[PDB]
Parts: C-alpha cells; structure tokens; sequence
DNA sequence: TACAAGGGA
C-alpha cells in the first residue's frame, strides 16, 4: 500500500533545524535557494527552509513511539527507545535487541523480521554490505512560491536575543577568573507559508529486497517473512506516525520554541500498486496538476483512493473530504 | 623477424665521415652480434625498424666511443610478403644521440633501466614510439606521452629514471 | 628545487594503491600554454588533498605530505616572469613527468 | 513503435546524482562544463547535471516494476527483481531467471525471449560475446541556456550540514574512546529550471538484432521470437515507465531530499516507422525548431502524431493538447 | 546528383567517440591538432574531434535504415541488416544476400546491382582484388576557429567518473576474492560549437568503376546496370539517411550521452554534374568564401541550386531560405 | 604586496585539522570566481567566520589565526577596482586561492 | 579614505570585547539587493550608535569614531546612480568588507 | 593486417 501526503501548511515563530553557529552567542535557521518566476524572468531567493532528513528522523521518532504500545513491540532495537537513528553506524558486528538478545548484521531477512525500525526506514551495514533502501522518503519544505511573490521581499527571519542566567552562589555575576558563564545567545524565528509532500510506501514491509517474490510455481506470491498480524501491526503504526507530523511535533528547540503550527490544506492519494508521486504544493499551480494527475491516472487503469482538506479538487473526481490529518489517518488504516 | 611465413631483415651499417684508428674500428667490431635469429611472437616489435634498433642498443655496451667521433647510421629492411621480396625503407638519420641519450640515461642504475626500457618495448608499443620520436626530434611532449603510456599498463616508472629525463631536458 | 614535492604530492593521484586515478588533472596541467590554466590545473590537483590524506589514514599507510607554504609561493615568484610559453614549457612538463614517478609511499 | 520526448522541468533543492565526495566528508553534486552564447561571445560555465545513465536506471527500474504486475513477468532477471542494474557482468556464463531457472548466454534469440530486462535495455557478455544494443537512449539534463542567461549563474548551489548522532546505552557523544560515529557531513543541493529528452526505439522488442526478418517469400515481415502477447505486454510497460519518472521517481537520496520537481513543458512525438530524433529542451529557441522540423516531416508524409503540453506549437500543425504525462502514456497506449 | 553541405552544429556534453582504451579504465576522448591565428604568429591547439570514419558509418546506418523499406530492400547485403560494417573482409570469396541467397565477388556489376550498401559506400575484396571507392565522403567534427579563440582553451573537456552497483544475490557487496564488479570508471565528456561538412556524390550510383559508358549509338551513355527505379530509390535513400543525421545520431554512447544538437547554420549546393567543395565550416569567414564560390559559380556557367539556413549570404542571388536539414533533404528530393 | 600571503594564511584555517570545520564551499566558490562581485562575496562569506574560528583556536589551545590587517583589505579593494579584465581576475583569484591547501603548522 | 571610516564603524559592532554582536545588519547590509535595503540597513546600523557610545567609557578604552556627516551625505549622493544591482552588489560587498578586519579599536 | 607486385640461379 502505497500513499502520498502533499500540501500547504502555516508556520509561525519557528527555528526549526537551524545550521549551529558555533559557540559564539548564534544560531539560525537553514536557508535554501529557490527559483521564482516573479514577472520579470526566473529568479533566484534565499529563503529559510527545514531539510527532510530531519523530517524523516522525526518520522522514525512517530513511529518508534507508536509501536511500542504494540503486542509485537518486543521486536525493536534498544536505540530506538532512546530516539537515536544510528541504526548500525560504521564498524559494528551485532546489533542488541530491546530483549537484550543480539542480532547479527547479515541475513537481511532475520534482521528485517526481528528489527522493525530497519525493516521500515532502512539500515546500512558497512561491515558486511547488507543494505536496503527507506520505505519512508521525505521531501524538504520550503516557503510557497505565491507568498514569496507577494511577500515582496521584505526578510521575515527576526534575530532575537536573550541570555542565560548565571547565578553564582554568592548571589553575583563575576568574569571567567572567577567561574561565571554569562552569555547573551541570539536565535533566528521565521513564519510562513510553507509546504511538504511526504510519500510513503508500505508494500515492502516484512519483504526482503533481495527476494521479494518466491515463485512456488510461477505465481506471485510475496516473500513474507513474518507474521500477517505483525505486518498489519507494523503498517498501521507507520501511517498513525503522521500523527504528531500535521501537530506540532517537527522541529527542534520544541521546549523553547514549539512552533505556532497549522494545518492549511492538503491532498493524498493511497493505492496498492505503484502510482505517480503528487506534486509538491509549493508551487502555485499544484492544485490543478494533482486534479489532472488524479483524473487521467483513475482513467488509465489504477485504482486510487482521494483525500481532501478543505480543497475543491475540481469536479467529477471521486474524492473524500476529512475535516482533520488524523481523520485521514482514520481512513488510510481503515482499509488495512 | 619471422612473423608466420614473411619475414623483416633490418641491415645497418655504421659510417665514419672524418677519421678513425684501429681501436675505434674493434669497438665497432663488438657491436656485431651473431646469429640475432629472434623469431619469436611476444617479441613482435622487432618491425618499426627503429623500434628494432632500439631494442638492440640497450643491450650493447661495447663502448660510448662516437660521443667524441661523429658517426652515422644507413639502414634499409628487406620483406617476404608473400614471397615479393623488394626493399621499403631507406630512411637515412644518425646514431649518436639516440645511444647518447641512453648512455646519459643510465648512470642511475641498470635494475630499473634495462627492464624500464624492455617493459615500455613490450607493453606501449605506441609509447615506444612516441620515446623514440622524442628522442630523434628533441620534443617535451613526446617523454611525457611515452611515460604516461608506459604507466598505463604496467610500467613502475622508478624515480631515478624521472631525475634522469629531467636532466636530460635540461 | 621544490620539484620533488611535487613531484610525490601530484604521484600520489597515480599510484594504484590510491584507488582513484585522476588522470584529468595531470593531463590537464601537462598540456597548459600560459598562466592561468596551468594555476587552474595545480589547484585543482591540491584541491584533492582531503580525500588523500583519509583514504592513506584509513589504508593504514603514512599520509601523503603536501607541499610546504614556504616553496608554495616560490611557484608564483618563479612563474609570474615566464612571459613566454617555451620556458614554461619545460617546467610545465618537468612536473608532469615527475608526477609519473614510482615514489613508493604505502609498503 | 518510434517515440520522442522533449521538455523543460523545474527542481528546487535537489541533491540528485552527487559525485560520492571521494573519501571526504563533503559530499559534491556533480558538475559539468556547458558552453552559452550570450551577447559578449560564447562562454564556458560549470553547471549541476543528471548523468543518462543514472536516468536509464531509473526508467529501467520503473520498467520492471511496471512489468511485474504483467502475467508475463516470470521472463525477468532475477537481479532485476532485486533492482540490480549490472548484466552479465564479466566471468558469468549462464544467468538466473525469477523463477530461479538457469538461461544460457549462447542464444540471443532465447536471451531476448526470457529475458525482459536485457531485451529492452540491451545487455553485454564479454566473455561469451553475446551483445545487443539498448532500445532506450536517455539525454543529460542540463539547466536551460536562458535561465543560466538571467541568473547569471549565482553558482546555483547551497551546502546543508547534518550530524551523526551516535548515543550510547549510558546517553555519551563518545571520543575515540568507544568507537562512536557522531560526526558531521554536509551535502550539496541545486535548483533551476532543467531540460530533459528520451527516445524510445520500441521496434525492436522481441526481435534478435541478427535476423530482424525472415524473407519467407521475399516478403519483408517482423522476426518475433515470441508471441504478439508478450511484445505488445513489454511494449505498455516501456510506456508506463515514464510515469514513475516524471512523477518524482528521478534521482538518489530520495529518502532525504525527494526533489520538488515540477514539470513545465514538453513536447512529444510518436511514429510506426522511423524519425528523426526531437530537439533537446536546454536551448532557449527550441520550440521554433521542433516547430518547423515537425511541419517539414509531416510534409514527407510520415504518419507521426504529435502531443503538447503548455506548448503553443503554432496552428498549422495539428498537435492534441494533454494535460499530465499519464495521460499522454495513455495517449501513446491506445494506438499500441 | 552532386551536393555539398557545410555548416556548424552546437553540442555540448557529449561524449563521442573516444579512445577507450589506455589501460582497462578512465575513457578518454579523442582530441585533434588545430591551427589557429590567435593575432600571432600561428598556434596549434589540442581541441576534440568527431573522425570522419565514425560519421561514414552512421551515414551507412542511416542508409540502410530508410532503404529497407524500399520494395528493392532485398537487394542489401547480410551483414548490413546487422549494421555491420566489415565489407568484404579477409578470407572470404562470396557474400549472403538479406534472402539467404549467394554472391560471388567476381565482377563489379554483379555486386553492386545485387548489393546496395557496397554500391553507395563502395568495397573492398582483397581476395579477388575488387576495389570501389566510395560515393560519400565526411569531413572531421572540429570546433569552430573561433569559437576556439574565443574561449582560450579552458580544455573544453570534463570528467565524471561514475560506479557500477553489482550486488550479491545476498546483498553484499563482495570484495575480489568473492567476486563483484563494483568498480568505477570514468568519461571524458565535451563541448562546444563544431562545423561539418559532407559531400555526397549520388551521380555515379548504379554505374560500374570499370565501364561508366557503353557506346552503343556513339554518345556516352552512362552503363546503368539496374531499373533506373532502383537507382531512383537508391539515390532518396542516399538522400533521406541525412534526416536521422543532424538528429542525435552521429555519435556513440547514446544509451547513456544522447549528445543534444542544434544546427545553428549551414549551407547547400546541388547541381547535378562536377563541383568543387565547399569551405568546411571550421574557418570563421566561411560565409563569405561559400557566398563568392556559388556566385562566381552560377557566373561561370554551372547550374547550382542553394539552400541556406541561418546565413545571411550574399542577398543578391537566388538561395532558397530553408528552415530545417529535413526540409533541405525534402528540397533536395523534389528535385531529383 | 605581501598581504596575498596573509589572506591566503587566513583561508588556510578553513580547511586545514584540528579544527572540525571544513567549508570547502566559500574556497571553492572564491577559486571560480568569474567576476569580481562574486569574488568580493566570497571573500566576505570567507571573513565572516573569522568569530568561530577566533574563539575555538583559543578553546582548543592553539594560537590566534592571523586575520588579515585592514591595510589587506583596502589592498584587496584598490585592487579589485583597477582589474576589470577577467583574464587577469581569473589568474589573481586562483592566486589567492591557492594558498588555502597548504601544509601550515597553524597548532604546534 | 572616505569608506575606511563608515567601515570601522561597523566592525565597532562585532570585534573582541565590546559584548554586543549583531551579526544580523551586517549580513543585511552585505546581502542587500535593492539600494533601500541598503538605506535600511546602514539605518539599524547607525541606530546602534548611543548603544556603544556610551558604553565605550564604562570600560575606560576610548571611545569610538562616529561617521561624519559629510561621508554619510555623500554615500546618500552616490545612492540614486545606481539603477542596476550589479554595481550595488560590489558596492554592499565593500562596505561590509571592513567590518571583520583587525582593527586596533581602543586598547 | 588482410592482397597483389620478385628477386635470382
């Protein structure tokens, strides 16, 4: 089951993913060159910008989270538990269990039907060469190019600054001689209108990459290596992993900052066999193309299942309206 | 030169043009070498003459007698090709630059002379030509092509021999 | 004079046991008829010293030296004067074919 | 079955087909020399590029993946199942089909009959010899000349850093001590508008490349060393795979970067017998050439038919406007 | 019918026909010596270059491909339905028809009235000895003077070394021992604007080296050999092969180059009888030779038809402005 | 005039160890420097971490970088201004490029 | 020299001492594409003025230059001739060029 | 490197 999540979101007050000035009282937040059309020939606008990396680490963080409350959480690796996504990292043998058992790092099947996180988002292990590629790919989002034409300009990233209180036990602030750290740290915070355009498919979960089909005797029959419960358990906690996506659960500095988030509007399209990627919804005219997208697609010969929020989406198009992200997660895992 | 049923007789003769003694004339005497029957395949650059020449000035060390005495070389081939013997080359350049070149580029050591000049023979034909063409023209690019031709395939390429052709470029 | 140096830092792109073979730089700096190529072409073959200097620590193999600064500058205050392309030529080849060298670094 | 593709698409923060960065931390998108006309003279300028031949793997693996779904799909090679791009590689005498049936490498007309994948990318033996050329040709993708015009380069290019969290069981960065892995890489992304051409020669599947006709009575007719079925079923699947790479399927770290990936405008044209190939989109004035080129060919009388996406295309040609790239498969399907 | 065509074509990123060999890896791209003005003395300059050898052959590519479907497609070489080039090589005595049937190399008449590539592009028997030169004739691909002036040689090249992904069935990569093609290789890609220039030489097809004329009524009657159909297909095949020409189909690597062409000018003479060559499109002041060559020409006595595109030639004689080879090629067969 | 040496000392400190900062894209970005504008930001993106690179030589026990006087500066500008031939740019900023990959002792 | 001075004063805002960075109206005045984002950003520049001036004496060094009005006048002048941004890229370039130099600012 | 063409007793 294959599903792509596409639209526009507002953000407020965020410092999401800065780059890290160093250790000099600043930090601020990533910026991404992008190309406007703007009337006057193609333009070229720096602009802030979180990247998808960190998007699918959150991603793996929903997921972890949501599967531990599972029957067949056991099978999980222990640094997961602590949200780290080293997963095996350069010069390791044996990955240990959550148990505290031990898995070695070949035999792709038993670490796929053991370990969930590398079954899901992929691993990599240098030592040996096992490898397999995400499930799960995340795109990066950028501010929407409409908002940027008419934003004129006008840089909207605002530097404040604030300190960190160094109280000696004597009640007083001295200098380094005396073993005072006072510094006044600056921070970057933006708003917007931005965009994401999440795909995700789950057709190969619990199926090793490097045999994905048997063939018994010349059908089609998917190389399952765990059990059909365990692999519906495992696709339903990934598609719930939206949702602190579309919440306020993206970014860093979420104790500080925990940015002023909103959910504006989006599309998604689910199937079961392969189907084209929507259009990002940074672009003006993306309503439009995932309407024909949609259309000519449902035409040509796949069946496809549509989801709105609060978009029209044209006519004639077979399209479920949900008031809200996790109504549409609802109806994704219904069909499980 | 067998090659199958033809077959290339490469025949030279060293000249004198002002003056020469009879110890000269012995050292003369030792280049000659009797029966250069070399048949054989993996030793098929013996065709392109002066490649052939060549390969038979690295292995002569009779003397350096000709850098103090000019000196000149006449070469002409003879062929079998199809039994059609008849006489295809008569190109008539010198000799002593060439084995002067090679005198001033062995003073390093020979380990890595003779074999560095057998394996550039075997394996880069074409950088043997390019070497010999340097060396007959007096042209830098030709001993970069021959070095990074021989390099190529299997020559070491040591650095004494390097040091040499730099002072041998002047 | 600061030729050697050279000589071993541009061999270091050669050698077999660097799994690399840039050839381009070599055969571009080689074939330079005037200043700015030829300083194009020693850039960029100093530019790869990163990925030397790693690849040698993790072989296990001391790591390749790359040229002092104070011969660095000796190639501009030499190469400025060289109006004409001939006598650039020779040194313009001279560090091609030194950078050919056998310069056994990895026993 | 004759096809050509041309257009103009936009990406915006991409990292697609990076150079690996050597044995370096950084990590560099692969750049190329492309010469611009300009005003002043013609110019030399160094630009990010899409190597062919990483696009030839990907319409390859949406090949196969459309292919699976066909009942036909037992002829493919089980390193196809597993995306493995090499064929016969040097030292292999026989090869291993789906099914896990051997296949000798003696016959190209058995090749070709049980094998999908090198009967439609060609393969290459070269211990026993066996050869035959790819029906797919696939172009570089360079930004278009005007756009290098007006933007005057601005190097197109921004550095993003990201870190490599290796936390112990105890919650330690760790250095050098035990043998953690929380470094920083960094990675290159690009943006622009971008120019791409395909051909398809689809007349040679099924068909050894020895023996392409028979000359029963001296009559010229197609050498099919397999039913109509499976050329025609080979036939939509070379046709679908385009659809999962205008779609966003195009490139590498697509579970981190997912390249937004619009597309602009192109132009299509499809013929029985044999065209010549469309212009390329990087130059300003195609549209004007393939224009004429178009007007001149159908003037000689060759049956072609032409499709148009946000492409004028004058009026005295007569082009069918599409609205998405599956509708022009769809198009292209319809007439076999 | 005797035409000559000269002009430059743009090209960038291609990578066509290089050495290939120098060891076992890095591909490197043939070059050529030019000489140049450079407001000094006389320079020679190391630039890329296409051998005339490479476009000789996709000019018997393309002939074959637009004379099989002629009705008198039959009469054509074997070999040639294959593409092969080897024309008569060492040992052999005979040849196999595209029927099966036989061909003694005995006499010239009977091979070039049974045989259709060795008539066109001529042959040679070293056997019996039989010699025809060829009536096409191509010139290098070398960039223009000043296109090479103007750039002062940023060596025109780059390299872009790329890897191949073969995998163990166990996912593994292997080392050397195991077994894996997991090596890299690099390519020598180049650019720039480059002239041309072909001549072909269609008013002697069909009539033996030996015997141009027979002299039964006492006038020099060409001794045409075949049905003057067959020589009339002959020749627009001969004609129509240019179409796939100035397309995309000149050079090697297309599965994975696909070297993207623009015509930006040329010029066309045809006068049916002996005519000097024209001046190859290297030189800069090209145009204004050509201009002075056909006037002085037409003022001579001779009867030449000019066909320009792009080129602003002289304005006071009669040159038809064509917009495309294709339509030139149209031109050119309308007359025949 | 000397401070060619000195701002190519200072660019030194950008790619070289012990320092866990590598930014080969403000190098890379002045040594292709087609026209002088570009050449002057990245030279100013090249200063601008001058800070970081200040403080953590101190934090890591190795001596101060050598920041470039203001007299290179205004050179570097009298100069950027006389040159308007790109053939002579492209050889100068190669020039002080090319000092960023060096063997400098910068930590004893 | 004229622009020797507005620079001084502008790396008056980042240097050792002097524990107030704003990194923020450099970039702004460097990064500036139109020349009234350059108005704007020498103006919170300047606004900065009081903040150091009468901080330099709780310290004892001597106090900062500020620019003369006569310089400040003429970089007004010079504003409304610049009718492409090529010239005002170079032009915001140099003017923040000076602020990261080694500047002697009070010992 | 394929073919021819040659020098003599």
């Amino acid at each position: 089951m294959y599903v792509r999540i596409s639209g526009r979101i507002r953000l407020n007050a965020h410092s999401l993913n800065a780059q890290g000035g160093g250790g000099t009282n600043y930090i601020e937040i990533t910026k991404t060159k992008v190309t406007v059309r703007t009337e006057n020939g193609w333009t070229v606008v720096e602009v802030p910008a979180i990247t998808g990396n960190m998007l699918k680490h959150w991603h793996f963080v929903g997921f972890v989270d949501y599967f531990k409350t599972t029957p067949y959480g056991v099978n999980l690796t222990e640094r997961a538990l602590r949200y780290n996504g080293t997963r095996f990292g350069q010069g390791e043998t044996t990955a240990t269990k959550a148990n505290g058992a031990t898995v070695q790092l070949n035999d792709e099947a038993t670490i796929i039907k053991e370990l969930a996180d590398a079954d899901v988002h992929g691993f990599l292990a240098p030592k040996t060469g096992r490898r397999r590629v995400s499930l799960v790919k995340a795109s990066f989002i950028l501010p929407t190019e409409d908002f940027i034409k008419e934003v004129e300009g006008e840089r909207l990233i605002t530097a404040i600054k604030h300190n960190r209180v160094d109280v000696d036990e004597k009640g007083a602030i001295g200098s380094s001689k005396e073993g005072t750290a006072q510094m006044l740290f600056s921070r970057e915070y933006a708003t917007g209108l931005y965009g994401f355009s999440i795909v995700l498919d789950l057709g190969l979960v619990g199926i090793p990459q490097g045999l994905p089909v048997k063939f018994e005797e010349n059908q089609p029959r998917p190389n399952i290596v765990i059990d059909p419960n365990e692999r519906k358990a495992r696709i339903e906690s990934a598609l719930k992993a939206l949702i602190p996506m579309l919440s306020g659960y993206i970014g860093a500095n979420l104790a500080r900052s925990f940015p002023v988030f909103k959910v504006e509007e989006l599309v998604a399209i689910a199937s079961e066999g392969p189907i084209p990627a929507l259009v990002h919804g940074f672009y003006e005219d993306y309503i439009e193309a995932n309407r024909s997208i949609i259309k000519n697609a449902r035409a040509l010969g796949f069946n496809i299942e549509v989801f709105t929020y609060n978009v029209d989406l044209g006519e004639d198009i077979e399209a479920t309206k949900v008031s809200s992200v996790e109504e549409l997660v609802a109806n994704l895992v219904k069909m499980v | 030169y067998a090659k199958g049923d033809t077959t290339w007789i490469h025949i030279y003769q060293i000249a004198p043009v002002e003056e020469v003694d009879m110890i000269s004339i012995l050292s003369l005497k030792d280049l000659k070498m009797h029966l250069p029957h070399y048949y054989e395949s993996n030793l098929d650059f013996l065709i392109n003459r002066r490649l052939a020449l060549l390969y038979h000035l690295l292995h002569s060390e009779a003397l350096e007698l000709f850098t103090e005495k000019e000196f000149v070389i006449h070469s002409y081939t003879l062929e079998r090709s199809g039994n059609n013997q008849a006489i295809r080359s008569f190109e008539e350049e010198e000799i002593g630059k060439l084995m002067d070149f090679l005198w001033k580029l062995k003073r390093r050591d020979f380990y890595h002379a003779i074999k560095f000049i057998d394996d550039l023979l075997k394996k880069a034909t074409e950088g043997a030509l390019a070497l010999i063409d340097a060396i007959m023209n007096e042209r830098l690019e030709g001993f970069y092509t021959a070095l990074k031709l021989g390099k190529k395939a299997g020559v070491v390429s040591s650095r004494e021999i390097v040091a040499a052709l730099e002072d041998i470029i002047c | 004079g600061w030729i050697r140096n050279i000589g071993r830092y541009l061999s270091y792109l050669v050698d077999d046991t660097f799994e690399e073979y840039a050839y381009d730089v070599v055969d571009g700096i080689a074939k330079a008829r005037t200043q700015e190529e030829l300083l194009e072409g020693v850039y960029k073959a100093l530019r790869l010293a990163p990925k030397l200097k790693k690849k040698a620590e993790s072989k296990g193999c001391p790591p390749p030296r790359i040229p002092s600064p104070e011969d660095i500058e000796a190639l501009e205050e030499k190469v400025e004067q060289l109006s004409n392309p001939k006598d650039l030529r020779k040194l313009a080849v001279s560090l091609a074919l030194w950078a050919f060298a056998s310069w056994n670094n990895c026993p």
